[PDB]
RNA sequence: UCCCAUUAGCUUGUUGGUGAGGUAACGGCUCACAAGGCGACGAUGGGUAGGGGAACUGAGAGGUUUAUCCCCCACACUG
RNA sequence: UCGCGUGAAGGAAGACAGUCUAAGGAUUGUAAACUUCUUUUAUACGGGAAUAGGCGAUACGAGUAUUGCAUUGAAUGUACCGUAAGAAACAGCAUCGGCUAACUCCUGCCAGCAGCGAUACGGAGGAUGCGAGCGUUAUCCGGAUUUAUUGGGUUUAAAGGGUGCGUAGGUUGUUCGGUAAGUCAGCGGUGGAGCGCUCAACGUUCAGCCUGCCGUUGAAACUGC
RNA sequence: GCAGUAAACGAUGAUUACUAGGAGUUUGCUCAAGCUUCACAGCGAAAGCGUUAAGUAAUCCACCUGGGGAG
RNA sequence: CACUAGGGUAACCGGUGACUGGGGCUAAGUCGUAACAAGGUAGCCGUACCGGAAGGUGCGGCUGGAAC
């Protein structure tokens, strides 16, 4: 995964995460954030702070710190790709130019942050936000451009 | 042995996973054809055939970048338990045209591109990309 | 399983049961009020009005009476529809208000069509 | 059916002057109700804005949407909405507002290609003539809206005041139609 | 017997007839052997007709109804009198009138 | 071209041959030697359905159901 | 199921409701003042669905004139007065979801779920959907990959037979030739653009699949023999 | 001579081919069989498995489709 | 020759019956404390015998057990 170290922020989900102590229950606040510039660079992070704005800010900082470069062309994907992370599995396929993003939720947030316009996306695992976004970014990272495939194989006129 | 072609694909895949540079195989005619197809399509560095007292040996030197192999996935399609036959009009595209499918046809053993050019179908041996 | 195992045996698909089996694939049935009584919920502690009714399809069931104020009594012809109550084991049917012997709720000005009350 | 209700309430709800100019657009401009949002809320606001500004109900709007999908879908849905008898009559200036245009079309006052058409949802293809009835060219209300105003700010209408007719050159592109509607939101909602 | 007739294939208030070749025992809009044209009495009356097939069936001996006989009288299908070789060999042209 | 093996053997004109009769017509269709035939690729027995194109519905794989319509089959209180 | 109407443009913050003694919501909403009639009513004209004796002459076909013929039916449509006049409901507003004040009750009740017994129960005021409909129940599909050939699994969540031998069945190292059953190919047979509904549902025509079955010619890489 | 059950357990069916290292041990002689625990890639929900796989593949068999009712 | 009608034995599909036994859910009134910690005698599987009741004991097996 090429790290490639302005991107807008998208809040995927927040969680009311608790703790048990003899005195009582102490509550934290977690948040998954994805940063992207709709260009081919997307990062994700997890903020774990007390207040909701503090958690969102920490997640934004973590997502900005951890960024990768996703090879894209126009607004579609070069080929179909399936990837599983944890209890979640994702499948992405290219679609027609006048189709838009056909998926909702964490998949929609990740694909909007990466800027892909036309894509057919389906989730076959669980609806966990962490594993879902991680599987989607893994699927995007394992994606090879036609130029990259040509460079790895040799000649660039292999498709003929 | 049950499926020698699947065994050949598995040997190649295991060598790629282990990051070896060469791999040896007990030779066969259809496997000689498959490795010739792979070499002319640009997935391995080179090959060599050694005709010994046995059926023979195939030695394949694989292709690595300046450390990623040129081959990403090998998938056997027509297994003995379920044979797959297709025509030229319904032949499949592997990795949306960036990968190949080895196909045995009455005109010989070639890929899906050459098979669709020659308008002939047959057995789909494997998907390679 | 293997391909030959599937060829020999195959796959078996079950049938989903109907949530209202006493209706016999009908929207509503007609019955007579065999008994009119009151039941206690399974953390609610209310007094829910129910009627045991013998439907014309040769079946006896328990039907809840929604709303506040029922003019029904024993041996009354009622219209019974589907729909169960969560906090009451047993009962799984409702009695339509404003149909046959059952009368609409008096003094209702909202949700009138669900309790059979005309426009005032 | 038709809305036939209060218009300033919708105007203050949506902020934009969809029906036209009013004093309430600048005085007491806030959503209605004594007590006065998720992306569902904004998408619903956009769809209802289009429906209220074009006088279309839900089933007809859905039919228009999937007709546009069959034949950018959000881009040509807006021109499909614009290509309507009442809307074209209103844009030709012969009637003050879209409700007035709808009433004029529904009554026996408007002809298409010389034949009177009184369906105020008839799609008007390019290269067609829409004109006032020859028996209704001398109405007191019919003339003050067209004559005097004479906006003619749309580069897809030909007016020809010497015949009181009008022609649609072609379907205008999505940038030249002065409607503040984000079609991406509506196509995402209906997708 | 084999007949040439019209089946009402349209909408209420708009009669559109299909000219077919069918047995006399078949239902009006049911089974037929061959479709040979269309007919619409609402216009001022558009008639589609397969000339060759209509000639073949009227030659093998399919009896047309009254309206189908009028439709065959139009479009010059009953020229079998002229085509019977009535002490001649040329073909006249009455279609221009 | 539906389920049941908590349905394993079934059939004695049943399988074939000769001859005759009968039929629009071949034929155990019927009437006067050899013995067979059919079954774990499900015979036989039991339960339930009229069958298709349509129609509805799924990207596809398909599936559901015959409400109107069309084609075939069976029936006309029961034999 | 489709289409239309229940009016169109201006008119400041009436009386009556709510929530706060004034302010805000109803609210440009009503009331008058100016036009229009789709539609209803009363009258008139009123289509279309209706097309089917001589003159060649082969002596009869066949081609040409005339005649009556509408159940629907004042039915489409066209035209004439005098009028906004005759024409809007239903559901839900604590999360999922679009939509919030006050009074009741504090059991009566409500619910698809988290459940509340109230920004959840009943009413009053406003709000939000849809709209001649709106909800409730019943039945069937998809999401469901919840039978997984495409496309699931079996250490601990359900799931390896106590272990072997073995019948039917399923699978078959390498190579040289034949055949043509599987496989492949060819050739035959069969089974979106307009037009009219004033628009639309809907009628109707041609470009367009027949990719299922059968016949007949060839190919031999792979499976079978 | 019957009976045919078990936490009859590695709670892990049989066969074939391939893929990293450390610590011991038995037999046949540094090599090959076997025998058990830490441990790459990979797999897994995790505990963990890891050349004796629960990794990569192929062939056949057995079994599962929410919990009680109920073996 | 067989449509029926008649007697009789045999099936299958069904009702009812003096009396006699499981299961589910709601109450929880009573009696003990079997399991969850070494749950106060480690637990569980099979089998046999014996008890108001959960259970106890004998023989073999397992760790899905401590503790040494
Ligand atoms: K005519
Ligand atoms: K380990
Ligand atoms: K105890
Ligand atoms: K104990
Ligand atoms: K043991
Ligand atoms: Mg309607
Ligand atoms: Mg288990
Ligand atoms: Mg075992």
């Amino acid at each position: 995964v090429y790290n490639r170290v302005e991107l807008k922020d998208r809040l995927v989900a927040i969680n009311r995460v608790t703790k048990v102590t003899k005195g009582g229950r102490t509550f934290t606040f977690a948040a998954i954030v994805v940063v992207g510039n709709e260009d081919g660079v997307i990062g994700w992070g997890l903020g774990k702070a007390g207040e909701v704005p503090a958690a969102i800010a920490k997640g934004v900082e973590a997502a900005k710190k951890n960024l990768i470069r996703v090879p894209v062309h126009n607004g579609t994907i070069p080929h179909e790709q399936a990837a599983s992370y944890g209890g979640a599995s994702v499948f992405l396929k290219p679609a027609t130019t006048g189709t838009g993003v056909k998926a909702g939720g964490a998949m929609r947030a990740v694909l909007d942050s990466v800027g892909v316009t036309d894509v057919l996306a389906k989730s076959k695992g669980s609806s966990n936000p962490h594993n879902l976004v991680k599987a989607t970014i893994q699927a995007l990272a394992e994606m090879r451009s036609p130029l990259m495939v040509a460079q790895n194989r040799g000649i660039s006129v292999e498709k003929v | 042995m049950t499926d020698p072609i699947a065994d050949y694909l598995t040997r190649l895949r295991n060598a790629i996973m282990a990051g070896h540079r060469v791999v040896s195989v007990p030779a066969s005619n259809i496997k000689k054809e498959i490795t010739k197809i792979l070499f002319d399509k640009g997935y391995i560095l080179n090959y060599k055939f050694e005709e010994n007292d046995s059926q023979g040996i195939i030695k394949v030197a694989l292709k690595y970048d300046l450390k990623v192999n040129a081959i990403k996935k090998l998938k056997r399609v027509s297994r003995p338990g379920l044979r797959k036959y297709v025509g030229y009009r319904d032949m499949p595209r592997v990795l949306n045209g960036l990968g190949i499918a080895i196909v045995s046809t009455p005109r010989g053993v070639m890929t899906d591109k050459e098979a669709r050019e020659l308008k002939v179908g047959g057995e789909v041996l494997c998907y390679v990309y | 399983p293997t391909i030959q195992q599937l060829v020999r045996k195959g796959r078996e698909s079950f049938a989903d049961k109907s949530k209202s089996p006493a209706l016999n694939s009908c929207p509503q049935r007609r019955g007579v009020c065999v008994r009119v009584y009151t039941t206690t919920p399974k953390p609610n502690s209310a007094m829910r009005k129910v009627a045991r009714v013998r439907l014309t399809n040769s079946k006896e069931v328990n039907a809840y009476i929604p709303g506040e104020g029922h003019n029904l009594q024993e041996h009354s012809i009622v219209l019974v529809r589907g729909g169960r109550v969560k906090d009451l084991p047993g009962v799984r049917y409702h009695i339509v208000r404003g149909t046959l012997d059952t009368a609409g709720v008096n003094g209702r000005t909202q949700r009138r069509s669900k309790y059979g009350a005309k426009r005032p | 059916a038709r809305y036939t209700g209060p218009k300033s309430k919708i105007a203050r709800k949506f902020g934009d002057p969809i029906f036209g100019a009013d004093k309430v657009l600048s005085k007491k401009n806030y959503p209605p109700g004594q007590h006065g949002t998720s992306e569902y809320g904004l998408q619903l606001r956009e769809k209802q804005k289009a429906k209220y500004t074009y006088g279309v109900l839900e089933k007809q709007f859905r039919h228009l949407f999937h007709r546009a999908q069959r034949a950018v879908t959000g881009e040509l849905l807006i021109q499909f909405l614009e290509a309507r008898l009442d809307n074209v009559v209103f844009r030709l200036g012969i009637a003050p507002t879209r409700s007035a245009a709808r009433q004029l079309v529904s009554h026996r006052h408007i002809t298409v290609d010389g034949s009177v058409v009184n369906i105020p949802s008839y799609s008007v293809k390019p290269g067609q003539v829409i004109g006032v009835r020859e028996r209704s060219k001398s109405l007191e209300v019919i003339a003050d809206a067209l004559t005097g105003f004479n906006h003619s700010k749309y580069p897809w209408m030909e007016w020809d005041q010497s015949s009181l007719s009008g022609k649609l050159l072609h379907m205008p592109d999505r940038t030249d139609i002065p409607e503040n509607i984000k079609e991406q939101l509506i196509v995402e909602l209906y997708s | 017997a084999t007949k040439i007739r019209l089946q009402r294939h349209g909408r209420k208030g708009y009669a559109f007839y299909k000219i077919v070749v069918a047995d006399s025992r078949a239902p009006r809009d049911g089974k037929f052997i061959e479709r040979i044209g269309s007919y619409n009495p609402n216009t001022n009356a558009t008639i589609d007709l397969n000339f060759e097939r209509a000639l073949y069936w009227i030659g093998v001996g399919a009896q047309p109804t009254d309206t189908a006989r009028n439709i065959l009288s139009r479009e010059g299908v009953l020229m079998m009198k002229h085509l019977l070789g009535g002490v001649k060999k040329g073909a006249f042209d009455q279609a221009a009138a």
